[PDB]
């Protein structure tokens, strides 16, 4: 069992080592920019007018 | 031993992966957002109290209309609520009361639940009766999410996830690789991939079509109890017994940010993003939900309306409300 | 509106039914079984059905036929494999061929059936004195306690028209992987008993689900005391059970739960203590190697783990879970402890 588990873990790691990874900076910029396009209309950030709150 | 060689080889590959991730950590998220203005103090109020369960609540899920929601309690009831009016639409009597998860199908036509019976039960809301009992897991059902009215994905204490054909009741695909109980899963926006979080302290990204693990994400020091995709499908958040939430990036293949404070030492049960992704909401064993600034890692607010653990939460698709469920037997709706 | 009124009325009707259901649920007695593997929990669950719900129908008993055979085959396989590890020879050399054929046949067996060929192989192996010498050294490997029960009855079991008896069903080891629940009524009260022994998952992820239960019945295999400590050598089996009991009895989740202790397999213990000294388990034990003093010693070793002794009592009973009359008497004991 355990040996069978180690073989499969090794096989999986051999695949994951080959992935071509993006720079963290680039991914962070894209994450930030996606949020910045939208957080101005996010009800939990900007709040809701009482007259437009369906949970009033 | 050959066993000796395999253990060292695995550690060597883990180290290669760690080094390759380090080679791409050219900067950090905190630096990148340094010039964004803080969101300011987030102060939500309870707008609706959902009273009716008579024991601990373990899970809830919003319908895609941002109005109906299903909750599951070990009082042996699945309740479907109209959150606008607090009316109960359905109270389903479970065959096994030891429920741990529930899900609302995107169509609104079905709900699912399961737990220590190791079964994922499907209920047709539009005939309420048990439509299907999906049997096959050898350990408790911890989470389930419909792809559509015909397919559902499950996670289990037996360390696997599965994809099911609901009509035939068979596991179409088994997702193997975790070495500890799988506690939570989240479907990608396009439903082509999903991520799972497990008691091996890792999260895994899975390809639905090809039945394989694509990536394994590490960094947590103890169990991952909750996981949720970011809305653009390129990142996800985790909540752990190690008192931290973390943001993980798919294409960087690594952790971007930890959300924690030296004050908080208890476990996290549940995580959700607000609609834009600016806020990350997490439920805690200490009875609170903490609202994090996803870009700055500062705690922006707290939701404190429960007298026992916050066990679950969810944000509506329209972004208008967050629901908390609790071991104190209540759900609350906040905005 | 019109629909809006009906939705309100529907909600109110649901509220009534939920309240009625909750009032019935608050009156039920909930009993959780706990204990190490093989300690007797699933046997106790089956005994509740036999005692309170008239037992098993013939069609229910027919469904255990395949597990009786699988249990039997796996028992004799375990003994044969151990002979190689313990270096025990057959009493008759011709049995080596039977042992080879055992493994060939076990792969070809069809569920619910045992061929006369396989039955004859197992019969000849079980009768062999070298197989019996290994059986009598079962403390040195892993062998379930129903092995001799089936193998000594192989002739009856192997008949083509065999139908398992209730005692046969009691003795089966069916490994469900999920929770098992049984319901009965005892003196105008609704009882529910749960067993999670089939769950192989991580206990810290669901033990809190049972906060609030009326009582825990913690089962201990007294006869585990002399089992050799092998691959995992931190603790012998009895001390693993003690560590689990310490954890449960003193658990924050069970402050208001009555703790019942079934010191089970007393029949096997009574026979073992004749030839196997308690010092194998407790090196410090300086008493006599007799049933009464050794059993008392184990009882005290578990009862001493209770840390809130001053506020919390342990209800201890010695049981033979396969003996329905013994279980029915212990059940009365348990009733008294929990109802008042
Ligand atoms: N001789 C004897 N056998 C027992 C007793 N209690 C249980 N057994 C047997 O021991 C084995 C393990 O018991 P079981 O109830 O399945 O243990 P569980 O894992 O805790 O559910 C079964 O084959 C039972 O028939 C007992 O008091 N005496």
């Amino acid at each position: 069992t355990e040996k069978d588990k180690l073989k499969m873990e090794v096989d999986q790691l051999k695949k994951e080592v080959t992935l071509e990874r993006m720079l963290v900076s680039k991914c962070c910029e894209e994450f930030r920019d996606y949020v910045e396009e939208r957080s101005g209309e996010d009800p939990l950030v900007k709040g809701i007018p009482e007259d437009k709150n369906p949970f009033k | 031993s050959e066993l000796d060689q395999l253990r060292q080889e695995a550690e060597q590959l883990k180290n290669q992966i760690r080094d390759a991730r380090k080679a791409c950590a050219d900067a950090t998220l905190s630096q990148i957002t340094n010039n964004i203005d803080p969101v300011g103090r987030i102060q939500m109020r309870t707008r609706r109290t959902l009273r009716g369960h008579l024991a601990k609540i373990y899970a809830m899920h919003w319908g895609t209309d941002s109005r109906l929601l299903v909750s599951a309690s070990q009082d042996g009831k699945l309740i479907i609520w109209d959150s606008y009016t607090t009316n109960k639409v359905h109270a389903i009597p479970l065959r096994s009361s030891w429920v741990m998860t529930c899900a609302y199908a995107p169509s609104g036509n079905y709900v699912a639940c399961g737990g220590l019976d190791n079964i994922c039960s499907i209920y047709n809301l539009k005939t309420v009766r048990v439509s299907r009992e999906l049997a096959g897991h050898t350990g408790y059902l911890s989470c389930c999410r419909f792809l559509d009215d015909n397919q559902i994905v499950t996670s289990s204490g037996d360390t696997t996830c599965a994809l099911w054909d609901i009509e035939t009741g068979q596991q179409t695909t088994t997702f193997t690789g975790h070495t500890g109980d799988v506690m939570s899963l989240s479907l990608a926006p396009d439903t082509r991939l999903f991520v799972s979080g497990a008691c091996d302290a890792s999260a895994k990204l899975w390809d639905v079509r090809e039945g394989m693990c694509r990536q394994t994400f590490t960094g947590h020091e103890s169990d991952i109890n909750a996981i949720c995709f970011f809305p653009n499908g390129n990142a996800f958040a985790t909540g752990s017994d190690d008192a931290t939430c973390r943001l993980f990036d798919l294409r960087a293949d690594q952790e971007l940010m930890t959300y924690s404070h030296d004050n908080i030492i208890c476990g996290i049960t549940s995580v959700s993003f607000s609609k834009s992704g600016r806020l990350l909401l997490a439920g805690y064993d200490d009875f609170n939900c903490n609202v994090w600034d996803a870009l700055k890692a500062d705690r922006a607010g707290v939701l404190a309306g429960h007298d026992n653990r916050v066990s679950c939460l969810g944000v509506t698709d329209d972004g208008m409300a967050v629901a908390t469920g609790s071991w104190d037997s209540f759900l609350k709706i906040w905005n | 509106s019109a629909e809006d009124k009906a939705a309100v009325e529907r909600s109110k009707m649901i509220d009534r039914n939920l309240r009625e259901d909750g009032e019935k649920a608050a009156r039920e007695v909930k009993l959780l079984l706990l204990g190490a593997g093989e300690s007797g929990k699933s046997t106790i669950v089956k005994q509740m059905k036999i005692i309170h719900e008239a037992g098993y129908s013939e069609e229910e008993c027919k469904q255990y036929k395949a597990v009786v055979y699988s249990n039997t085959i796996q028992s004799i396989i375990a003994i044969i494999r151990a002979m190689g590890r313990l270096k025990i020879d057959f009493g008759d050399a011709a049995r080596a061929d039977d042992a080879r054929q055992l493994f060939v046949l076990a792969g070809a067996a069809e569920e619910g059936f045992m061929t006369a060929e396989l039955a004859g192989v197992i019969k000849r192996l079980w009768k062999d004195s070298g197989v019996q010498a290994c059986f009598n050294r079962s403390r040195e490997y892993q062998l379930n306690d129903s092995a001799a029960y089936y193998l000594n009855d192989l002739d009856r079991i192997a008949q083509p028209n065999y139908i398992p008896t209730q005692q046969d069903v009691l003795r089966t080891r069916v490994k469900t992987t999920g929770i098992v629940e049984t319901h009965f009524t005892f003196k105008d009260l609704h009882f529910k008993m749960f067993d999670v022994g089939g769950q192989r998952s991580e206990r810290k992820k669901w033990i809190h689900c049972f906060e609030g239960v009326t009582a825990i019945i913690f089962c201990v295999a007294l006869s585990d005391y002399d089992l050799v400590l092998a691959e995992d050598e931190e603790m012998n089996r009895m001390h693993e059970s003690m560590k689990l009991f310490d954890s449960i009895c003193n658990n924050k989740w069970f402050t208001d739960t009555s703790i019942i202790l079934f010191l089970n397999k007393k029949d096997l213990f009574e026979e073992k203590i004749k030839k196997s000294p308690l010092t194998i388990c407790y090196p410090e034990y300086a008493g006599s190697n007799t049933y009464e003093e050794a059993a008392a010693y184990i009882q005290c070793q578990f009862e001493d783990l209770n840390k809130r002794k001053d506020t919390k009592e342990i209800y201890t009973h010695f049981t033979c879970a396969t003996d329905t009359k013994n279980v029915q008497a212990a059940a009365a004991f348990v009733f008294d402890a929990v109802t008042d």
